[PDB]
């Protein structure tokens, strides 16, 4: 015979777009990220400099 | 002009006066610019070779009657003096137009019936 | 490898027998005759329209060609432009053919096309080595790469066109190669030459002649003179018997 | 002016195409009296540009056809 | 939602620990990654699909060996004529009519050099020296036959059943909604 | 620009809508801005490549696919017994679009009908099939080999014995690609 | 909210916004074209053509009334009569005048019925412009100057031009009322020519056409007969 399609036709392929939204790439979860390693860095930051601070008056 | 630097809007001449305006206003542009087309393409002759050339190519034409005949040879001067002052052609095509620059020489054709037989058909 | 498990072989499945394929015949030219007459009076009342420069038109299958005289140019093309029923907004192609055997050796060849009304037009004119046509540039700006490579393959002059320069062949080029005398390898060829440290241009010649197998055209003509389908309503009436 | 002239000389008498030199005046004319052709003349006018270095319009170039002519034109040319 | 199933889309699949990290990391699960199957890809190759199998169609009007003449089915020899119409041909056929549609009887004698008179005075004065010699009820008479306005350009595509033109009409789904600056038509 | 009749449905696109009208909140709206969501999401799509496995072969140890129908190498093929196959017909030099092909031919001292000069410009070439497919005989083939580039073009310029070598070379490969194909030929 | 079209709206084919006044640039437009055509001899079909396609889609302009249309002519009929010299064209130019900051109008006279046509400051941001759009024409010429370079200098345009706020012995004119969007699309779909917009560039274009056909004179016999095997191509004899 000839090449010919499957008695029932080939399913139905994907062609629409798909380009599903991510909880990865939302902005107000990245936001909310953000903000929070910049509150513990200075939470830190201010316990760091300030104990450096009380080094420095040992070394004096 | 309005297209590119020197484009010349195709028009018929109204009479054997305007046609002649044309002619020689199209001779006056090329021997004019025969200075820059030395330097410009870097030919290996005087302006005076070159302008001498100018004039042949005019008189080719000279005993031409017809007007619709000059009308072409006048868009045929426009379409080559705009290809050549812009730099579109190439040093190759203006010294192909010296018929000087062949290596079988100028003299392509027997200069009478002897010397052609001689050599077989030039 | 691992397969998918919802993606079966596609080989795999059998495919139903083919027995005894019937095909009708088809002559292709019949479903243009529903719009035969259509397409005559559109070409009649474009005639009636413009008289003064519309010399014929012809209807093949569904393509309607107007005949023009080269003055009606302008005038012609406006119409087809600016008309409510022809709004043949689009110039879809301007070429030319050659003929020798004419006195007006070129055939300038307009192709139309009005997306309102679905619809396509071709309009020809004449034009000869020495005799120009006027450019339709004014009313179509596409036109202008047209009607340069016109002038480039054909030697045709276009008045009122802007920049009318070559297109396709080298500059300083001599010749137009597509009139039916410029020969297929044309007259000179290039090379690079070692003692003008340049290229330089030569006579032609080639290493093997080109060979023309023309003469086998068939001695019979294999086409006959065709089928005559003009409809009745462009047809002349015929006087009755008695 | 009379230093125009003797440039205008320099050129004239060095033209190859003259019938014969000192055949040149004042107001001599390029065609009756110094035997030019229509091209001739247009490479003398454009030999007289050269040598005053100011570009000549076509129609100006039409009116010039003798040597006062030209003396005339290029006194009026604020370029020398 | 818009995606297939990634377990029907012939390319190799993740498996065991494998597969969940894929599930559990990509942006979506469904999409492939491009790879074909070897087992079902170009399987076999080609160059050795059986030769016996294949067999060459004939339709049976044309490929019959009793009751199909080639005269029947020559359709290239069959090919239509351009219909060319000049001046003169409109002028006749604005005189006395068409074979369709006569303008006056035209009975036998009488009427074939009538009609032959239509016919010289077409090539002698053209379209518009006709119109103007019978006047604006001639105008009306040429409108009259597209039925009093101007004929309309035919269309180019008969898909309706009628040439016409495409009814060009915003498709139901847009591909892009209405986020993107492209409109889908059917 | 609309076809004729009358307007599409709801071609006509509503009016713009303003700053103040837009769907969208604020913080949504500066967030995507500063952080560049969509192009953050774009390189998370190369890491997913980064980790798929890539197309590429190693050639030429490995060689990409072709068909029974490739269009390779000219050769000239024989009979079983060793006869030439070609009769000197002339039909693939006729039919050639690019005229590459050059024959002569005269009787053989046997009689038989041969050709004596069979050449092939691979410099016109344009390998579309065109001889092998008008050849009456499978005398003329294009073998399913690319890999002959040469060091001179007068290399190119294959005569007779040049292309019966090649089919003397190729036949196993030319019979199997004619066993394969010439049910659809 | 989206009773009325906005002008300028893009209509979705690129470069064709939405018309500000379109049944009125439809009835000058094609009232313009049937005077156009009177010069036109009454046996040419061509003119027969463009009329019975014009008249025809005059009427079903004239078919779709805006809203109020009754009440707006009577007042501007009347605002006419009493202050003629403001927009006739013969004194104040076809553009209205040269005052760009103010408001223009100029009453037109097409196919025996009158139009005004007017024209408007663009609306622009504040923050952006001089002087409220007033043209800049340079400084005056001060210094020693001749008289030749104070007349070049449009001096006389002191004795002349109008301030803005100058509106003493004029009227505002009052703007035709528009048809809605709902009347739009109904008058269209009679039409049945794709959008009001499509179709008024098509009036526009066939004003055009009469000048040229016209000057043409395409209706008078062929100009150039086709000489003997002019049109002869390789067709076999029947
Ligand atoms: C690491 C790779 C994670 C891959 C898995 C993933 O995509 O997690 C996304 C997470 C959950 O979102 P999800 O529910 O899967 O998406 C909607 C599906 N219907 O979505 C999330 O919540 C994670 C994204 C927010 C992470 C906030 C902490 C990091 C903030 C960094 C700020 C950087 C600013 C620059
Ligand atoms: C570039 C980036 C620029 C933008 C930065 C954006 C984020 C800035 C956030 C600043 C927050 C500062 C950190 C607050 C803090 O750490 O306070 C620490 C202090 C107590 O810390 P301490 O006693 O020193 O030692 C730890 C005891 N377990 O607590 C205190 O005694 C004082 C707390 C005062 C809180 C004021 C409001 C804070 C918000
Ligand atoms: C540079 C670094 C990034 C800085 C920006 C990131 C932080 C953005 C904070 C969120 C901005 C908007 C906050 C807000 O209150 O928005 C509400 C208001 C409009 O409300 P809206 O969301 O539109 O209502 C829903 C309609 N769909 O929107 C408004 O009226 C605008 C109010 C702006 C107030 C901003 C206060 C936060 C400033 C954060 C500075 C961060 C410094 C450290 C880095
Ligand atoms: C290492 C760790 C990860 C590093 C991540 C690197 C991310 C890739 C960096 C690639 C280079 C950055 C690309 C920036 C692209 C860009 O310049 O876009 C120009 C854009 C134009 O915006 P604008 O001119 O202001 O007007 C908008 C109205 N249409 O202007 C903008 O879009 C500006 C918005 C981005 C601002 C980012 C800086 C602020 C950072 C947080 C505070
Ligand atoms: P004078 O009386 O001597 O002559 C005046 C004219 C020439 C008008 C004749 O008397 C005359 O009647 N001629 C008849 C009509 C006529 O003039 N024909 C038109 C000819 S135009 C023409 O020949 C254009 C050629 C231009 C060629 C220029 C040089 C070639 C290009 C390359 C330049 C060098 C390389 C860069
Ligand atoms: S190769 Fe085949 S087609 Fe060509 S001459 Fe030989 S037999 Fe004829
Ligand atoms: S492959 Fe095509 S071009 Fe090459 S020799 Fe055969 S017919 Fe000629």
């Amino acid at each position: 015979p000839q090449d010919m399609p499957p008695p029932g036709g080939y399913e139905a392929v994907q062609y629409k777009r798909n380009l599903p939204s991510r909880g990865l790439f939302r902005p107000r979860p990245l936001l909310a990220g953000a903000a929070v390693l910049m509150l513990y860095g200075w939470y830190k930051l201010v316990k760091g400099i300030r104990e450096q601070n009380e080094l420095a008056r040992e070394k004096m | 002009v309005q297209p590119t630097k020197f484009a010349v809007t195709v028009r018929q001449s109204r009479n054997w006066a305007d046609a002649k305006q044309r002619v020689i206003a199209a001779y006056r542009a090329w021997i004019r610019a025969a200075p820059e087309i030395q330097t410009m393409y870097s030919i290996p002759f005087p302006v005076s070779h070159i302008r001498t050339r100018i004039r042949q190519e005019f008189e080719r034409h000279r005993y031409v009657n017809k007007l619709n005949v000059v009308d072409v040879l006048l868009q045929q001067s426009n379409a080559d003096f705009q290809e050549t002052m812009n730099f579109w052609r190439q040093q190759s095509h203006v010294m192909a137009f010296f018929k000087e620059e062949h290596f079988r020489g100028e003299k392509r054709l027997p200069s009478n019936f002897i010397t052609g037989f001689l050599e077989g058909r030039n | 490898v691992a397969l998918p498990k919802d993606a079966p072989n596609p080989r795999a499945i059998p495919r139903e027998p083919v027995g005894e394929i019937k095909q009708a015949l088809v002559n292709p030219a019949d479903k243009y005759q529903s719009k035969a007459d259509n397409l005559h009076k559109y070409g009649a009342w474009l005639m009636s329209c413009l008289p003064k420069y519309i010399q014929q038109f012809s209807v093949w299958k569904d393509e309607l060609t107007i005949y023009i005289c080269p003055t009606g140019v302008i005038p012609v093309f406006s119409f087809l432009k600016y008309n409510t029923n022809a709004e043949f907004t689009q110039v879809s192609d301007i070429t030319a053919v050659d003929f020798p055997t004419r006195e007006m050796r070129f055939e300038i060849v307009y192709n139309l096309l009005s997306v309102r009304h679905n619809a396509r037009i071709r309009v020809k004119t004449y034009a000869d080595e020495v005799t120009p046509v006027p450019s339709i540039t004014s009313l179509y700006m596409g036109a202008n790469w047209y009607e340069r490579e016109v002038y480039d393959m054909f030697g045709v002059l276009f008045v009122g066109h802007p920049d009318l320069r070559r297109i396709m062949t080298d500059y300083g080029f001599e010749g137009h190669p597509l009139r039916k005398d410029f020969p297929l390898t044309g007259y000179t060829e290039i090379r690079y030459d070692e003692e003008k440290k340049r290229i330089v241009v030569e006579p032609l010649e080639l290493t093997q002649a080109f060979r023309n197998f023309e003469g086998g055209s068939s001695a019979w003509d294999q086409v006959g003179p065709g089928i005559d389908r003009t409809p009745d309503t462009f047809k002349l009436p015929t006087p009755k018997p008695e | 002016k009379v230093e125009v002239y003797e440039r205008i000389k320099s050129l004239l008498a060095g033209f190859d195409k003259v019938n014969d030199p000192n055949n040149i005046t004042e107001t001599a004319h390029f065609a009756n009296d110094l035997g030019l052709d229509s091209l001739d003349t247009v490479e003398v006018v454009m030999a007289i540009e050269e040598e005053f270095s100011i570009e000549i319009p076509d129609k100006d170039a039409d009116q010039i056809h003798s040597v006062d002519k030209a003396i005339e034109y290029i006194l009026r040319q604020p370029d020398a | 939602s818009n995606a297939v199933s990634i377990t029907k889309k012939y390319t190799v699949q993740s498996t065991g620990i494998w597969e969940r990290i894929r599930r559990a990391l990509v942006i979506d699960p469904n999409r492939s990654n491009g790879v074909p199957l070897n087992p079902y890809n170009r399987n076999p190759s080609p160059g050795d699909n059986p030769p016996l199998e294949y067999t060459d169609p004939v339709t049976i009007p044309a490929g019959d060996i009793a009751d199909n003449p080639y005269w029947k089915r020559d359709f290239r020899r069959n090919y239509p004529r351009p219909s060319v119409i000049a001046q003169a041909q409109q002028v006749a056929l604005l005189s006395v009519g068409s074979a369709a549609q006569p303008r006056v009887e035209l009975i036998g004698e009488e009427g074939t050099k009538a009609l032959v008179a239509a016919e010289e005075e077409g090539k002698e004065k053209g379209v518009a020296k006709y119109l103007e010699e019978k006047g604006a009820e001639e105008a009306k008479r040429v409108l009259a036959l597209t039925g009093g306005l101007p004929p309309t350009p035919s269309g180019q595509t008969m898909v309706t059943g009628q040439w016409d033109v495409h009814k060009y009409g915003l498709a139901e789904e847009q591909s892009y909604g209405g986020s993107y600056p492209c409109r889908s038509f059917v | 620009a609309t076809p004729a009749g009358p307007p599409p449905k709801n071609f006509r696109l509503p009016p713009p809508k303003n700053w103040d009208e837009e769907s969208e909140s604020t913080i949504d709206k500066v967030g995507k801005y500063f952080l560049m969501t969509e192009m953050l999401r774009g390189m998370y799509v190369l890491l997913e490549q980064f980790f798929r496995p890539p197309y590429t072969i190693y050639y030429p140890f490995e060689k990409g696919p072709i068909s029974p129908r490739f269009r390779g190498e000219h050769a000239l093929r024989r009979y079983p017994s060793g006869e030439e196959r070609c009769i000197a017909c002339k039909l693939c030099e006729a039919v050639c679009p690019a005229q590459a092909i050059t024959i002569e031919a005269e009787e053989r001292a046997d009689g038989s009908r041969r050709t004596t000069r069979y050449d092939i410009d691979m410099t016109k070439c344009i390998y579309c099939g065109f001889c092998q497919e008008s050849c009456p005989v499978d005398a003329i083939v294009e073998s399913p080999n690319a890999e002959y580039a040469t060091e001179t073009r007068e290399e190119l310029l294959y005569n007779k014995e040049k292309l019966l070598a090649n089919g003397d070379k190729w036949e196993p490969e030319l019979a199997a690609a004619i066993r394969a194909d010439a049910p659809y030929r | 909210k989206g009773k009325f079209l906005v002008p300028g709206a893009p209509t979705g084919l690129t470069g064709l916004g939405t018309h500000p006044s379109p049944r009125s640039a439809l009835l000058y437009l094609y009232h313009s074209t049937l005077e156009k055509l009177k010069q036109i001899p009454e046996h040419s079909v061509y003119r027969q053509s463009v009329e019975a396609v014009t008249r025809h889609r005059l009427a079903l302009v004239e078919s779709v009334v805006p809203e109020g249309y009754d009440a707006w002519v009577e007042r501007a009929k009347k605002l006419l009569e009493e202050h003629a010299d403001q927009f006739d064209p013969t004194k104040v130019g076809p553009e209205g005048g040269e005052e760009v900051q103010g408001a223009r109008a100029v009453k037109v006279e097409r196919d025996g019925r009158v139009f005004v046509v007017s024209r408007l400051p663009k609306e622009e941001d504040e923050r952006v412009l001089e002087w409220d759009g007033e043209v800049d024409e340079g400084p005056e010429l001060e210094g020693s100057r001749t008289l030749e370079e104070k007349i070049e200098g449009g001096l006389e345009k002191i004795f002349t031009r109008r301030d803005v706020k100058d509106t003493v012995g004029r009227v505002e004119w009052e703007p035709e009322p528009q048809l809605t969007a709902e009347q739009v699309a109904e008058l269209e779909n009679k039409i049945g020519a794709g959008l009001i917009e499509e179709v008024i560039q098509v009036a526009e274009g066939e004003l055009k056409l009469v000048d040229t056909m016209v000057k043409a004179r395409v209706w008078e016999p062929l100009e150039e007969q086709p000489r003997p095997g002019q049109w002869e191509y390789f067709e076999r004899k029947p």
